[PDB]
Parts: C-alpha cells; structure tokens; sequence
C-alpha cells in the first residue's frame, strides 16, 4: 500500500497468532510491542527516545505479519505506550519512504 | 537502540 | 526520493541559513530539533515518548527545506536524542510510506 501520513500510519499486524494494531516509524531503530509471550528465550535490553529509557525483552527471529507481509525478527517487549515496528523489520517487507 | 513522539 | 530503511532516513534540512540534518520520522507527530540558531520568542508545549513527557519550545511559521523541498510549520526545540522531521512536515513534502 501507500500511505499518507495526515494521521499515524498505524495497520494490522498479527503476532503470536494474534491480531494487533502497531505504528509504522521510521525513528524507532527496532520494534518494540506491550507486554506478551512469545516464543524462545528473552534477552534484557535497554533502549531509549523521548522522555528517556525503557526496560524490555527481547525475542529473537520471530515471526510477524504486517499488513500480511510475513518477515521474521527481533521483537523487543515492554512497557510502550504504543506498539511500533521499527526499521529492522520495515525493512524486510520492502517499506520505503517516497517524495 | 532509539525509538522516536506522540 | 525512494528512501529504504536499512539505516536511520537522515536527510539535509536547511533553516535560516544554517544546514543540519534530521531524521524523517512517521512515528513522530511533530518535528524536534535540539537546536536552532536564534529562533526567538516560543510557547511551551509537552509532548510524550516511550519514556515519559518532555517539555518542548514550540515555534511557529517556520520556513524549512527538506532535501530541498520547501515546507512551513511548527519546530519544536526540545531534548531529543535525535534530530527528527515529524508528521506535521512530512505531509507538506508529499512524503508516503510505500511497501
Ligand atoms: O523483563 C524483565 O524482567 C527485565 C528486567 C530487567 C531488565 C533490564 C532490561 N530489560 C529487562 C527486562
């Protein structure tokens, strides 16, 4: 698809077997969901934007779809106050930016 | 990592 | 331009004659920058991130280029790790996420 950014681009993603909604930003180095289980094992991680840092976990080559692109990846987990994909898995459904 | 703003 | 993801979409900003880069952010509803070089009188403004709430200078009427494309709107000066070109610009550039 294309898609405008007059209000955040925000789509379907499934997870888990789950359905859920994530923001597309292209400022978040990696992706990072509220609190779920996933598969495997977890490792802590630190990371930072506005406002400072959070804790998470993160999850390895996981599967996730967006928009029903399959890609597989790191999935950190924590206390976000939004769901958002991140470069590291917009770039393995091809996602650009264009102007 | 850095994740960007509401 | 077609932009891909595999590293942060830094591009050249110009702003009363000085260059600065920032990164295009579609997770972002507004632009912040860290600095700009004697931009006046502001109000303030919180905004929010995954780490908490920071209070922001906002400025108004800002003429800005982006990768050479010639945009006017709000610029926030606060304390954000990162140079960023939010929603509020991106839409004045014709700015799309494609995948
Ligand atoms: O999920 C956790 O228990 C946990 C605890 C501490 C840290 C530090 C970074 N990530 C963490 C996750």
């Amino acid at each position: 698809p294309q898609i405008t950014l007059w209000k955040r681009p925000l789509v379907t993603i499934k997870i888990g077997g789950q359905l859920k909604e994530a923001l597309l930003d292209t400022g978040a180095d990696d992706t990072v969901l509220e609190e779920m289980n996933l598969p495997g094992r977890w490792k802590p991680k630190m990371i930072g934007g506005i406002g400072g840092f959070i804790k998470v976990r993160q999850y390895d080559q996981i599967l996730i779809e967006i928009c029903g692109h399959k890609a597989i990846g790191t999935v950190l987990v924590g206390p976000t106050p939004v769901n958002i994909i991140g470069r590291n898995l917009l770039t393995q459904i091809g996602c650009t930016l264009n102007f | 990592x850095v994740v960007x703003a509401x």
